[PDB]
């Protein structure tokens, strides 16, 4: 038996991760293939042939024929193997060439010998011969005959390769197996059918199963993870999460009767998070005595990547008001249809450095701030308030701030006068924009966002820079390029309804419409990229620090934790601020105490008095001189936090050439 | 109204289009020409087929005062196939017990009948409806069209054959009971097999289970072939739904028309092949496997004419398809290109260093060869497979730039490369553009009359394009002057006399693949130029055929040109003499090219053109005849204004379709000039080994797939947008009684948008399908091709329109709705609204005769456009006027159409509800159809129906109705007092067939309305004379047949057709 | 499936590197032969459940018990 | 409203736009179309003679292939208003008495574009104009590939990218950022940082062609469209269509 599942696959490796439970199925008599090398040498098979070819003569193979390649030096090297020490040549040889190789001191001025060798192919002694003219297909359907087979190339796919000669003259089965490749040649050979091909995190298995699925859909032997459960019966990684999808439904109980509305799906939440929850497939009320969502439905929305619905197809961003048009009130949840996993870690977040969240004027931030404040995990904090700094802040320090700078913009339009005026204007009853109107306040509010507000945001994210690595929220894309920020720049948005949150919130200081209309404003201001799911920065938050405690829980908070920070020499007249922290097991941090943290270097101005009532501290400044930190230098198995302010166990204090000084127990 | 304009926000956010194709679509169908997907035809189901589930609504009263617990089989835990409550209805649930291999992302599912069901019927075109409650009554036949096709849609499944058990219980003889899959299955078996319950009490069911016939349980039939091998089909009794039995017989019969065996498959990729490479099929009793493949004619023929409709004056779509045919031509050709043997014949051309010219020089600058040639010359012999769509001709920059003189040397080499290049080339116009080339080359030195001022002797060549600026001098040999212009005059005899002969060389099967050229017979392709079958395999150099006799001519000429008396004495004889050496030599160069056209490549084009993601599509060749140049190759998609016939409104509805491609005539002459072999060339050998790892794939197997679904789907949209339109097709409607709007453009073509979704999202499929149709106007459709010739005589095709299973099915569907409309929670006819006060026990769903009344009962008013109210003065009564013209109180027998009351819902209600609810009259408002609800009350207590009937009153509006509320008593099993109850609403026709069983698990009912176990549905048990076959189907469903479940295996080609390396 | 083992045993009753009589891969077409599996059981339906498991859950679907 | 949603990491533009950027994405789709059907660019040979992080001052030129690829078509087969010994002439005959000259120059030319307005719309012109010649077939070094679209609103499907344009992919997020220099002074010590822009680099070779092409592309759909679009006085109006930038612009570099 042989099925085949959508991720890559080693004997060694997988079965260490499990990597079968991961996709829902209960589990010997499972063994595992190396499927690691094949995905390599597809990627090296890619550059030069087309697809097309590829993929079909890969789909035609199985994986239990074991067999393997053979490559060899191409002619001149090849008869000069068999002029050498071994006289290893095969009884395919010419009677005469043997006999002109078993001779000793052969040269050019032979011309008994090289009348023939210009007549030697190597086709003629081993059969069959992959050359480089060879079709892919050919190449599988001769590998699944005999067991070894010889070429002259090294871009082939398929099985091993193994050399013929030294490289001076180059240029165990069981009953149920699994891969990652769906083979065709037996009758029976399965697909699993979990995941569909939209979430398949490789790139080139997904490249595979869409042309697999593409014509070959009527032909596959299809299996479920319930009917693979029934089959069968009768160090550990961080950043890799299951995710499911909630297959959910609105009902609305007036009185009595109840009756269903939509039949909605949210994409991507992990399974950790409804394990600690701990919601089934019942009903609930989603609102409070006031009409907020109670505080873990609103969680589960802001940590999904999407949230659609099923008859149609198209977005659906839900109401977060109460006024009925559409009030999402009850929801019934009726399963989870996929599970597969996803490297937490994204690609942007390459060396530790602020992060810049772009989220849009009337999002949630009333209420993430207070949330995620109050987490806490471990011996540490996972997201404090005095690391995260609104968007708000950035336009205050000003003589009269840029929100009562562009609401004096209506002196200087025609027949605009009394800012109620100006917003009765712009908007008409249905509060969507004219589309004239709101450019030609644009053409006005343009140069007082680029000319004033620019430079000093410039100013203001250069003294974020130096006091400490923090968070940056900001309302549009722009806002941090034309000032020039430092730091990943992350463009995100929520499954909600904006707008209407700006209709809700009272105590506004202005028009609550003009903060409506300066909301469009933003949003015409930024550019034109497609922001990427609050979830996927909110996974990253939370779901490894939740991951960790269940491994790293109650061995020692002593050895169990350790920090990274700038070091200054004890010689000083009147020390070692923090820079990261990161807890791990004791053979993690072992090797964290490696991997010396010189070839780093600040400059750190620390002066300030006692503030608090915490002991002895100095808010200092350091302002990292040389190349950033990468987050492989730290690991893939150690969690790290990722804002910190900057402080240090009177006096004064002057430019110190600081270093790094990885402390443990 | 601060807080009315967010409703108005969200209410005009919510409107968003479906439909996002502004967009370009031209990148994707190139991707879709060049490789589409096969749809999903075979499923497996191995649960049992049914869609209506028996729901319990009000539970049995198990503890009571009159009858002992111990009585009912409740109280011993005994599992009855039946819900033992007070009250059971029958509802609508697709796919349960069904453990499928994959949804095909449809399904009708239905609340029980006392919630709330509009969701199903608001789901369609009811953009612009405020209230979650309520749908648009205009849009009802719509709503019930897309359910009848979801419907339809999610029953396309195949029956699998699970596994048997005999039993050991003594409760039948020994029969043989089905065992299903899945995690939890002992309960099925109390539902499935209702016969096996013991009969212990005088309960309705133990009543019902007993009078019935015993030896109709489980397995009665099957088919052994082999010892120890699956059994192909068998023949069970179990519960089961005829209606959903009677789709999937249909989805079988044409899966087993669909079918092939591989003998077949082996003779015909034997005859694809030519004999280049055989394949085998084994000689053994089958282990009866299904292999859809065999379609017929006309469906490949419509694909074809939707993809020639999808290449519509582009040149981008069907560039990398010719681009594509280089490559694979490429890779199978044996010739190749040997660039060194013109400048190794060069260089014993016998000329002076003293000269400035250089005859041998000149033509290795004009003609260099860069060994990229042959990608502009297979691109040129791969276009010869389209010339309705693709005309290759020579790029603009190939002509001589302005005429050039003859006495100048590098012109007359640029004549010579026109002149060997254009007979490659599909273009009509070939023969006066190589006539025109010298034509311009001579003006001054030689002249020949023209036609007009315009295409004068000076016009340049490239110009000529249409079949008609051919001069009369051309096709007149007569009037080129032979002592004035002899040269020309020879040039046009050479024309007419050597150009080459069209011919045609008999590629594909016919048996498995559907043939699928129009406008040709089929298996024949049609070549510009003329072959002959080689009889050696050991091929060699030889000179008599066509291209050789071409370019010898041409040299010939040139000789004339140059031995001239004009022409000679400006030049020396030194030079005279080379360049005379340069042409004898240019004429006897020895390569393969003329060759290989000759002998081997309309033998591999043969190879190829099967096994090709775009069929062939030609129109004939003609060489040097004005009257048979085809013009304006046209497909059709619509009709117009009343003319329903597609012959007669085919010529002044259709659009125009093919484009020219630009090629170079360097490439294409070095390609000629320049070809060698290989050194020991065998061609049963070659092409034996080249053409085997072609012959392995299953694509052309997959698009075969593909073609039944572009064919099926454009019969589902006609025969659905008819029920709705005003089409031209004979079609049958049913859905009359439901009301609907006068449907336009707009409002069909967003209709069809919705029934090809729903068509994709089954099937799985992701690109692509009957939007070409969907495009314009899809009330009146059609499908045609035409072409005509020069002289405006007209070939056309009409390709039939062949079998659909959907469309049967879906008008099956909808025959059995016109008898069970309840079941989807529809009723038929009107209500009454009027007090009714007593405590009988009658249900609203059946109401009494006495209270009812039409327009035939005496003494009736009725209301119509006219609705003028009159007030009341001092005391008077108010008054509102009749149709006739009378003017009657607010009193009696009304019937008002519901329009007239949505259109007023608010000045109606002041005036009328006051009166409705204390005193003495009563309205009846035609719907026509209406969904409802089914509030229950206990019978023993007051029950006043007025806070229901004003809600439903006060909700109507010019958009949309909520659904109607009732009151059912709820019926018991002794006797109760009665308590008064007061109703306003009742039904007018029967509306009381979604009722099941009243008291099931009890003796009888005494109070309320009572219903047994219904007889006539299950008619295989409590008939003993009827076969086990019969069903009643257009007028009920039956709930229980013999249904037959295949074991079928579904193999792919390459399992069971080897190839033999 | 089944002709690979024997001509593995083939090649190991020789101790050669591949072996010489092949059962597996011959010029003949044999894709309409059946091995005696254990898929099918002796009625003629599969064997995605046991037999005796099948007998269970027909008998345990109707059984009574004490009234309470 | 005139942007669909990502094909990956590219938005397309939908040609019902009211903007004027449809005419600069129409040009630069146009010449990625008639580049990728040229029979040269599909040879190994001259792969591997095209083939033959940070910036500073005292690896782009891998995966930046088709920008500039399809600038050369545009400056030299689409609009020939570029000269890149023959510019004396030029100025001598535009100089004369009876024709006047324009000198129009362009302020911050290495400043000038940026994803807002340009990039954006030439990286969605060149991954659509190249996926319909070459399907599959891949670049010099890098594979074909595929990611997921929503393209058009109603379903989502997966769509193989086609390996020239899997570049595009992997560039598109270069530009979208900006760039980082880094920076050491001799004439200060202790000053030493980076910093990050949307900015060009100053000197560069690709960074000319492109910019002439946007340049040449620009002048003339003024000269065609916003020209009389946006003027009364009909002797402005007949000036305006009266000449095109084939017959009179002549550009080099800003």
């Amino acid at each position: 038996a042989y099925i085949a599942v959508p991720a890559v696959v080693d004997s060694r490796s997988s079965e260490a991760i499990g990597l079968l439970e991961s996709f829902g199925v209960d589990a010997n008599d499972v063994s595992y293939q190396d499927h690691d090398y094949v995905v390599d040498q597809l990627q090296y098979m890619l550059d030069g042939y087309e697809a097309g070819d590829v993929i079909d003569a890969l789909v035609y193979r199985n994986w239990l024929h074991h067999s393997v390649y053979c490559l060899l030096p191409p002619k001149s090297q090849l008869l000069e193997y068999w002029k050498s020490n071994p006289s290893v040549i095969p009884d395919n040889v010419d009677r005469r060439l043997r006999k002109r190789l078993m001779l000793k001191k052969d040269l050019r001025k032979d011309d008994e010998y090289n009348q023939l060798a210009r007549a030697f192919k190597i086709s003629d002694v081993y059969a069959p011969l992959i050359s480089s003219t060879t079709s892919p297909m050919t190449m599988i359907q001769n590998l699944n005959q005999g067991e070894i087979v010889y070429t002259t190339t090294d871009r082939v796919i398929g099985a091993r390769v193994l050399l013929y000669a030294p490289r001076k003259y180059y240029a165990p089965h069981s009953r149920f197996n699994v891969g990652t490749f769906p083979s065709i040649a037996t009758p029976k050979c399965s697909v699993m059918s979990g995941v569909d091909i939209e979430s398949i995190p490789n790139e080139f298995i997904k490249l595979f199963y869409q042309r697999v699925k593409s014509i070959h859909a009527n032909i596959l032997n299809d299996i479920s993870p319930q009917i693979v459960s029934d089959m069968i019966n009768r160090h550990v990684d961080v950043y890799r999460v299951d995710v499911v999808n909630v297959l959910f439904e609105v009902v609305d109980v007036a009185d009595g009767l109840r009756s269903v509305s939509r039949k909605l799906i949210m994409h991507t939440v992990p399974v950790c998070i409804l394990e600690l929850l701990g919601i089934e497939i019942a009903d609930y009320c989603i609102r409070q005595e006031d009409g907020m969502f109670t505080d873990w439905f609103l969680l589960l929305t802001m940590l999904s990547d999407g949230l659609t619905d099923r008859r149609t197809h198209c977005q659906y961003l839900i109401n977060p008001s109460s006024m009925p048009p559409d009030v999402i009130l009850n929801i019934s949840i009726t399963g989870f249809i996929n599970r597969h996993t996803i490297d937490v870690m994204p690609d942007v977040y390459d060396f530790i450095k602020p992060i810049g969240a772009v989220l849009p004027k009337g999002s949630f931030k009333s209420t993430i701030m207070r949330v995620l404040d109050s987490i806490s995990v471990l011996g540490v904090k996972i997201m404090p308030r005095a690391h995260v700094v609104d968007s708000d802040e950035v336009g205050e320090q000003m003589e009269p701030t840029f929100e009562h700078a562009v609401m004096e913009i209506y002196k200087g339009i025609a027949g605009v006068d009394s800012l109620d005026d100006l917003t009765k204007w712009v908007l008409n009853s249905d509060l969507v924009p004219h589309d004239d109107r709101l450019g030609q306040l644009f053409q006005a509010f343009l140069p007082l966002a680029k000319d004033l507000l620019a430079p000093m945001a410039r100013q203001f994210y250069d003294n974020s820079m130096s006091e400490g690595r923090l968070l940056t929220f900001a309302h549009a894309d722009s806002e941090l390029l034309n000032a020039n920020y430092f730091g990943h720049l992350l463009r995100l948005k929520i499954p909600y309804i904006t707008e209407v949150n700006l209709m809700i919130r009272k105590n506004r200081e202005g028009g609550e419409l003009f903060q409506l209309v300066l909301s469009y404003l933003y949003k015409m201001y930024a550019t034109s990229a497609q922001p990427k799911w609050f979830g996927s920065l909110l996974r990253l938050l939370i779901c490894p620090w939740l991951h960790m405690e269940k491994l790293i829980g109650e061995a020692d908070p002593a050895s169990t934790s350790a920090e990274i920070g700038w070091h200054v020499p004890r010689e000083q007249l009147m020390g070692f601020i923090p820079y990261v922290s990161i807890r791990a097991p004791r053979l993690v941090i072992e090797e964290l105490m490696e991997k010396n943290w010189g070839q780093y270097h600040a400059q750190v101005i620390v002066t300030d008095q006692l503030v608090v009532g915490e002991p002895r501290r100095v808010s200092a400044k350091a302002v990292i001189k040389g190349n950033h930190l990468p987050v492989k230098l730290i690991s893939r198995f150690a969690c790290f936090t990722l804002t910190s302010k900057y402080e240090m166990r009177t006096g004064r204090g002057a430019a110190y050439n600081a270093r790094l000084a990885f402390r443990s127990d | 109204e601060i807080q009315r304009h967010i409703t108005e926000f969200i209410s005009s956010w919510q409107n968003h289009p479906i439909v996002q194709v502004s967009a370009d679509v031209e990148n994707r169908k190139t991707a879709q020409l060049l490789h589409a997907d096969t749809p999903r035809l075979v499923t497996w189901d191995a649960g049992l087929c049914t869609s209506f589930k028996i729901v319990p609504i009000v539970p049995a009263q198990v503890p009571q005062d009159v009858l002992a617990y111990t009585f009912f089989t409740s109280s011993y835990a005994i599992q009855s196939p039946f819900p033992e409550a007070a009250v059971s209805r029958i509802v609508v649930h697709t796919r349960w017990a069904s453990n499928v291999d994959f949804d095909r992302d449809s399904s009708v599912i239905m609340a029980p009948p006392t919630e709330n069901n509009i969701h199903l019927f608001k789901q369609l075109l009811n953009t612009e409806t405020l209230s979650v409650r309520g749908a648009n009554p205009l849009m009802f036949r719509a709503n019930v069209l897309h359910m009848l096709l979801e419907f339809v849609l999610d029953n396309l499944y195949l029956n699998r054959h699970t596994g048997f058990s005999q039993d050991h219980t003594p409760f039948t003889e020994g029969a043989n009971l089905r065992s299903l899959p899945g995690p939890d299955a002992e309960k099925w078996y109390s539902i499935m097999y209702p016969t096996r319950m013991g009969t212990p009490n005088v309960s309705k069911i133990c009543n019902f289970v007993a009078s019935c016939v015993r030896n109709r349980v489980g397995r009665f039939d099957r088919a052994q072939m082999m010892n120890g091998a699956m059994s192909e089909w068998v023949d069970v009794f179990e519960t089961s739904d005829a209606l959903t039995v009677s789709i999937r017989g249909r989805w079988m019969a044409r899966l087993a028309r669909m079918n092939i065996n591989p003998t077949e498959i082996e003779w015909a990729l034997t005859e694809c092949a030519q004999g280049y490479v055989t394949v085998t099929s084994p000689y053994a009793p089958s282990v009866n496997r299904l292999m859809p493949y065999r379609i017929s004619n006309a469906e490949r023929q419509i694909s074809q004419i939707i993809r020639v409709m999808n290449i519509g004056n582009n040149a981008t779509v069907i560039q990398p398809v010719l681009q594509d045919i280089s490559v694979l031509l490429q890779r199978i050709s044996p010739l190749q290109i040997d660039p060194t043997i013109i400048s190794n014949t060069m260089s014993t051309v016998s000329e002076s260093t003293t000269q400035t010219l250089s005859p041998a020089s000149s033509i290795l600058g004009k003609l260099r060869p860069s060994n990229s040639d042959f990608s502009s010359f297979r691109v040129a012999l791969a276009g010869w497979l389209y010339n309705g769509v693709v005309t290759t001709v020579i790029d603009d920059s190939s002509y001589p730039k302005d005429g050039g003189s003859v006495t100048s040397l590098e012109n007359l080499w640029d004549f010579f490369i026109l002149a060997l290049a254009l007979p490659l080339t599909t273009d009509p116009c070939a023969p006066v553009k190589a006539f025109m080339t010298l034509a311009n080359m001579m003006v001054g030195f030689e002249t020949i009359p023209m036609d007009n001022q315009i295409y004068t002797q000076s016009r340049r060549a490239s110009a000529f394009s249409t079949p008609h600026t051919w001069p009369r001098c051309f096709m007149n040999i007569q009037l080129i002057s032979p002592i004035d212009a002899p040269i020309l005059r020879q040039w046009a005899e050479i024309i007419h006399r050597y150009w080459p002969n069209p011919s045609q060389i008999r590629y594909g099967t016919p048996n498995v693949f559907g043939s699928a050229n129009l406008f040709t017979p089929p298996e024949v392709l049609l070549l510009p130029i003329d072959h002959q079958p080689a009889n050696v395999t050991t091929p060699t150099l030889d000179f008599t055929n066509e291209l050789t006799n071409w370019r010898a001519r041409v040299c010939e000429l040139m000789k004339n040109l140059v031995d001239n008396q004009r022409y000679q004495p400006g030049w020396t004889q030194s030079l005279v003499s080379s360049m005379r050496g340069t042409l004898g030599k240019l004429k006897l160069i020895k390569s393969m090219t003329p060759m290989y056209l000759q002998q081997l490549a309309p033998v591999e084009l043969a190879v190829i053109a099967p096994m090709l993601p775009f069929p062939p599509f030609q129109v004939p060749y003609v060489r040097l005849d004005r009257d048979r140049v085809p013009t304006m190759v046209g497909v059709t998609r619509q009709s117009r204004d009343t003319i329903t016939q597609p012959a007669l409104s085919l010529s002044t509805t259709n659009t125009t379709v093919g484009v020219p491609l630009a090629l170079d005539a360097r490439a294409i002459t070095v390609a000629l000039l320049s070809g060698k072999y290989p050194p020991d060339l065998v061609t049963n050998v070659w092409y034996a080994d080249a053409i085997y790892p072609m012959y392995a794939d299953t694509e052309v197997f997959s698009n075969l797939q593909r073609d039944v679904i572009t064919c099926e789907a454009v019969q589902t949209l006609v025969t659905l947008v008819a029920q709705i339109s005003e089409t031209q097709y004979p079609v049958d409607r049913y859905l009359d009684w439901i009301p609907s709007l006068r449907a336009s453009a707009a409002t069909a073509a967003t209709f069809a948008e919705w029934v090809n979704t729903s068509m994709k999202t089954a099937f799985d499929l992701s690109d692509m399908l009957l939007e070409p149709l969907l495009s314009g106007d899809p009330r009146m459709t059609q499908l045609a091709i035409q072409y005509q010739q020069y002289n405006g005589r007209t070939f056309n095709v009409i390709p039939e329109m062949p079998g659909s299973v959907i469309a049967d099915c879906v008008q099956l569907t909808a025959e059995v709705f016109n008898h069970e409309y309840n079941l989807f929670g529809i009723a038929r006819g009107d209500i009454i609204i009027g007090r009714v006060q007593s405590t009988h026990l009658w249900s609203p769903l059946a109401p009494p005769p006495d209270l009812v009344f039409d327009r035939d009962t005496p003494g009736v008013h009725i209301f119509g456009r006219d609705c003028r109210i009159s007030f009341g003065m001092n005391g008077a009564a108010p008054m509102i006027r009749d149709e006739t013209g009378m003017m009657v109180p607010f009193e009696g027998n009304w019937i008002f159409p519901l329009a007239l009351w949505q259109m007023n819902t608010r000045y109606f209600n002041q005036q009328f509800d006051a009166w409705i609810k204390t005193g003495e009259l009563r309205i009846r408002i035609e719907m026509g159809a209406y969904p409802y609800m089914l509030h229950y009350y206990d019978p023993r207590q007051y029950a006043n129906a007025w806070n229901l009937t004003s809600a439903w009153l006060e909700e109507i509006t010019p958009t949309s109705i909520p659904s109607v509320p009732f009151m059912v008593p709820i019926s018991s099993d002794h006797d109760i007092s009665s308590a008064p109850a007061v109703q306003y609403i009742i039904s007018t026709e029967y509306n009381d067939r979604s009722l099941f069983c009243t008291n099931s698990s009890s003796p009888q009912t005494i109070a309320g309305p009572d219903k047994h176990i219904p007889v006539e549905r299950y008619n295989i048990l409590t008939n003993p004379d009827a076969p086990p076959t019969q069903i009643q189907l257009p007028e009920v469903v039956d709930l229980y047949n013999v249904v037959t479940r295949y074991a079928y295996e579904t193999p792919p080609i390459t399992a069971v057709v080897m190839g033999v390396p | 499936d089944e002709a690979d083992d024997a001509t593995k045993k083939q090649a190991k009753d020789t101790e050669k590197a591949k072996a010489q009589v092949t059962y597996s891969d011959t010029g003949i077409n044999n894709a309409n032969e059946l091995s005696r599996s254990g898929n099918v059981d002796n009625e003629g339906g599969s064997n995605q459940k046991p037999m005796s498991t099948r007998i269970a859950e027909a008998t345990s679907a109707i059984v009574s018990k004490h009234p309470a | 409203k005139d942007w669909t949603g990502p094909i990956g990491e590219i938005r397309i533009l939908k040609d019902t736009t009211s903007s004027i950027a449809r005419y600069l994405y129409r040009t630069w789709y146009l010449a990625a179309a008639r580049m990728a059907a040229q029979p040269r660019t599909w040879d190994p040979l001259f792969q591997a003679i095209m083939r033959s992080a940070d910036t500073s001052m005292g690896p782009q030129q891998q995966v930046s292939a088709p920008h500039t690829l399809t600038a050369d078509y545009i400056n030299y087969h689409m609009n020939l208003s570029t000269t890149s010994e023959k510019v004396i002439p030029l100025g001598v005959y535009a100089s004369s008495p009876p024709n006047q000259s324009i000198n129009i120059d362009i302020s911050a030319c290495d400043a000038s574009i940026t994803w807002d307005f340009f990039l954006s719309v030439i990286m969605a012109a060149i991954h659509e104009g190249v996926a319909s010649s070459s399907i599959g077939k891949p670049f010099m070094g890098v594979p074909a590939s595929i990611v997921n679209d929503e393209s058009v609103v109603g379903v989502r499907a997966a769509r193989p990218i086609s390996g020239m344009q899997n570049m595009i992919q992997h560039l598109s997020k270069l530009y979208k950022r900006g760039f980082s220099y880094r920076v050491n002074d001799s004439f200060s010590p202790g000053n030493d940082f980076t910093h990050m822009t949307t900015t060009f680099p100053s000197g560069s070779t690709a960074t000319s062609t492109e910019h002439t092409a946007n340049n040449s592309t620009m002048m003339e759909t003024f000269l065609t469209v916003w020209g009389p679009e946006h003027t009364d006085d009909p002797d402005v109006l007949r000036l305006m269509k009266s000449l095109t930038i084939q017959r009179n612009y002549v550009c080099q570099g800003d």
